[PDB]
């Protein structure tokens, strides 16, 4: 946050500082073996990518090979050895932001992975995000540093 | 017809999106629109340059996106602040303001 | 960086070249500043019964590094068969001299 | 072997209304619930179609310019046509494609062939006579009141030759049926060469010769775009030429 | 994901940090802007559980104890009726939330007139 | 009406069809600012002669 | 050359749409300061000072 911010003190809020990237794990090659459920790197005849591959609900036409979505972005895809039809979900990309006091007050940060699930990274799960670093408590009290989707974080130890 | 108001928003929030996401599919005067097809096709010296123009192209369309999107965000708060005038003296008082 | 080369080979002393030399004995980065210079020396470096004193890699596993020198006289493998360190079929001598 | 037809009866070409076929998938990609434009060549809605009558006595083999594309409409019964002439100048000077379907399998075949002026096949109750130089040739599986209803969409792009087929089970006497079937990319082939001018071939009935009752249309490609529907199944239901009419653009 | 194009844009300088702290500034913004709205009172109010208000209905504009989503009738239409590096970012105002807002404000009009605007 | 200048004008994507979207919106924003400070009465009135 | 020149062209117009945005912006809230005016000031008397 330091580096971000171009400064040595920090003022209490929250502070986008990183974008989490789910690595890619495997190359999966089918024109080697087809490896499903993890972010992978998918090359399927000609088409490139990297996403998570799941078994597909949708049923293609035999003349079919690709599937689009409204925004032209290829969601669905059949594999060649085996005639089956595989959602490409995009990896989990998300934005990093640190929660803290101010460093006159305290050192102790909390990490919020925007959009992530807690499976795929004091960890609580809210709707923003992945929160990392704070004790989640049933009180209620102002909203000191906003986390979003009515979570706020507080200092008091971090507190969502 | 009665909710166009905040229908109007949504659309053009959404239609601002599917622009920019759209925008990806164009190579600008490039070989490609897609960099893995460049990086593959070309050496370095001639992928740069093509990988340049597409940089150029994706850097004017997500200009273009945030400067509308702060245009929109002025009309937006100007409505808010109209709002939150109307909340305070029509809810939380009788307004002898005329309309 | 003083070397001998062909006469055709003298467009590959350049940034962002594809070619032999280029590629398995002297590599220039795309970033390169400097000058080339290249002058003929057939009075002096060529001999009627053949100057054979100096050698170009013919034969390596890789592109090299911008300013990168192999001088390793290692064996070179041209097909699925091992060699050993030994010549034979499809083993050959990675330096072969000028004619 | 050629044989000379000069038994046929003088009449002008007719003309009829496309209605709104002719659409076809412009790519192999699945699309669920969304509107596609594109532009492509496509064949206009509601246009001037080419008919041509099979029926005694009637025998309507012409050779007629290619364009940018050909749309084969088939109004058949009894499997009277069995494949196409295409090429550039028709004789061994040039190369040029044979498309036939026999009694057992469909060959296509890239080669220099002398083609007959009156090319034909018949059926018992002759359409070359030579072929010099082979480049291609593919054996596949075969494709096939009136009863079927044929499209097809030949197009020259880049080299390949797309054929677009679509089958259609109608029951109309004489006319094309009006309603909107899309068609189905059936095969692609690297074929390389240029072709100008196509040729339909029948096959005669014996029992001198007597023509089956078959007629066909052919329809030409212009390039134009089409907003197409897709449904939640992923099939073309419905289509829109944006120049057709204003309502529609 | 091509790191020798993110070499490229690095050539550009701080582009991108100025889209994101635009976006930062108008994502903050919209927030603000809720809460001008609707968060002008600090005493959440009640409406009495028995609605005599002289003759005067207010229930299509109450919350509706039988929606899970506690919603007025009003609300309840209203919100049936409105319809690649991208990211949504939450508001901070859930609409639970916000209709408890308007709650507190429709109960504190109903209750108390215009007193509660400007003190108790 | 150079025909290869909208051909490589056609490589940038839906730029010309967003200025276009934005100048309509503006010209429709004067009519409703003109609707709106003008048309505030739907009758009418005319002084006694 | 025609690369130039489009995207010369093209910078051209997206400055001239959004200073036309921007200018479009003041104006509407000039004409709804004007029809404020209208409604308060014109069908009504308005105790609001200056
Ligand atoms: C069928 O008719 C065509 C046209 O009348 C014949 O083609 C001509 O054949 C003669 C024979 O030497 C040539 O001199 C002409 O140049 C041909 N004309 C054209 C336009 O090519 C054809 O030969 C006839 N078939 C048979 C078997 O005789
Ligand atoms: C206040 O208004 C509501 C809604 O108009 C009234 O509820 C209706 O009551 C009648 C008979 O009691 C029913 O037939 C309707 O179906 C009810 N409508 C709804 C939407 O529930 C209510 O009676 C009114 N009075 C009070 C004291 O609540
Ligand atoms: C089709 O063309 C013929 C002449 O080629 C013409 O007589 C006829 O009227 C046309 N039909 C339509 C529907 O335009
Ligand atoms: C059909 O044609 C193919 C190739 O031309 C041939 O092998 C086959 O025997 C033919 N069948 C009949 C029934 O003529
Ligand atoms: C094409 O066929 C003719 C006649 O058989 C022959 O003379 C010629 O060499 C052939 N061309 C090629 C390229 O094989
Ligand atoms: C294709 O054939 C036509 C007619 O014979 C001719 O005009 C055209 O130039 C040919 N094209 C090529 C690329 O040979
Ligand atoms: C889509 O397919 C399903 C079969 O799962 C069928 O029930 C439905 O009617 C079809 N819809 C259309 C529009 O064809």
């Amino acid at each position: 946050t330091k580096c971000t911010l171009k400064s040595f003190t920090v003022e209490k809020g929250i502070y986008q500082t990183s974008n989490f990237r789910v690595q890619p794990t495997e190359s999966i090659v089918r024109f080697t073996n087809l490896v499903k459920n993890k972010c992978v790197n998918f090359n399927f005849n000609g088409l490139t990518g990297t996403g998570v591959l799941t078994e597909s609900n949708k049923k293609f036409l035999p003349f079919q090979q690709f599937g689009r979505d409204i925004a032209d972005t290829t969601d669905a895809v059949r594999d060649p050895q085996t005639l089956e039809i595989l959602d490409i979900t995009p990896c989990s990309f998300g934005g990093v932001s640190v929660i803290t006091p101010g460093t006159n007050t305290s050192n102790q940060v909390a990490v919020l992975y925007q959009g992530v699930n807690c499976t795929e990274v004091n960890v609580f799960q809210t709707r923003a995000g992945c929160l990392i670093g704070a004790e989640h408590v049933n009180n209620s009290y102002e909203c000191d540093i906003p986390i979003g989707a009515g979570i706020c974080a507080s200092y008091q130890s971090i507190i969502a | 017809s009665a909710l166009g108001k905040l229908q109007d928003v949504v659309n053009q929030n959404a239609q601002a999106l599917n622009t920019l996401v759209k925008q990806l599919s164009s190579n600008f005067g490039a070989i490609s629109s897609v960099l893995n097809d460049i990086l593959s096709r070309l050496d370095p010296p001639e992928a740069e340059v093509q990988i340049d123009r597409l940089i150029t192209g994706r850097l004017q369309s997500l200009q273009t996106y945030v400067t509308q999107q702060l245009i929109r965000a002025a009309e937006i708060r100007a409505s808010a602040n109209l709002a939150a005038t109307k909340m305070s003296e029509c809810v939380l008082g009788q307004s002898k303001r005329v309309d | 960086d003083s070397f001998v080369i062909r006469g055709d080979e003298v467009r590959q002393i350049a940034p962002g070249q594809t070619g032999k030399i280029a590629d398995y004995n002297y590599k220039l980065p795309d970033d390169f500043t400097g000058c080339v210079i290249a002058w003929n020396s057939n009075n002096l470096d060529s001999k009627v019964g053949g100057n054979y004193n100096y050698r170009y890699r013919l034969f390596r596993k890789s592109n090299l590094k911008p300013f990168e020198r192999d001088i390793s006289t290692e064996i070179y493998q041209a097909g699925s068969t091992p060699c050993n360190g030994v010549a034979g079929f499809n083993c050959y001598f990675p330096l072969q001299s000028y004619g | 072997q050629c044989v000379n037809l000069t038994t046929r009866t003088q009449l002008p070409p007719a003309y009829t209304n496309s209605f709104t076929r002719g659409v076809y998938y412009p790519d192999k990609v699945f699309r669920s619930s969304v509107l596609h434009s594109t532009q492509d060549l496509f064949l206009p809605f509601f246009s001037n179609v080419t008919w041509f009558h099979a029926i005694h006595k009637r025998f309507d083999n012409p050779v007629l310019p290619f364009n940018d594309g050909v749309y084969f409409a088939s109004t058949e019964k009894s499997n009277i046509i069995r494949g196409w002439i295409f090429g550039t100048t028709l004789d061994s000077k040039t190369q040029s494609l044979l498309i036939v379907n026999n009694a057992t399998n469909v060959v296509i075949k890239v080669c220099e062939f002398q083609f007959c002026n009156d090319p034909f096949l018949g059926v018992y109750y002759r359409v070359y006579s030579s072929a010099n130089n082979c480049t291609f040739e593919y054996v596949s599986q075969p494709f096939l009141n009136f009863k079927n209803l044929r499209e097809f969409v030949f197009k020259n792009i880049d080299g390949y030759f797309k054929i677009y087929s679509k089958h259609t089970p109608i029951n109309l006497v004489r006319d094309l049926p009006q309603g909107f079937s899309a068609l189905e990319p059936l095969v692609d082939l690297p074929i390389g060469i240029n072709i100008t001018r196509f040729q339909t071939l029948l096959a005669l009935h014996r029992s001198g010769w007597t023509a089956g009752a078959a007629a066909y249309y052919v329809g030409y490609l212009q390039p134009r775009t089409f907003l197409l529907k897709y449904n939640e199944n992923g099939t073309i239901t419905d289509a829109v030429d944006c120049a057709l009419d204003p309502l529609s653009e | 994901d091509s790191t020798e194009c993110s070499n490229l844009l690095l050539q550009y300088g701080s582009f991108c940090t100025q889209l994101n702290r635009a976006l930062t500034g108008i994502a903050v913004e919209q927030d603000k802007n809720t809460q001008e709205v609707f968060a002008q009172v600090k005493q959440i109010y009640k409406t009495p559980p028995i609605k005599d208000f002289g003759g005067f209905n207010f229930s299509q504009i109450l919350p509706d104890p039988s929606k899970p989503s506690k919603r007025s009738p009003i609300e309840d239409l209203l919100f049936n009726k409105v319809t690649n590096g991208l990211t949504v970012l939450p508001p901070l105002l859930t609409d639970e939330m916000i209709a408890q807002y308007t709650s507190a404000l429709l109960a504190g009009t109903i209750t108390s007139g215009w007193t509660f605007g400007a003190g108790p």
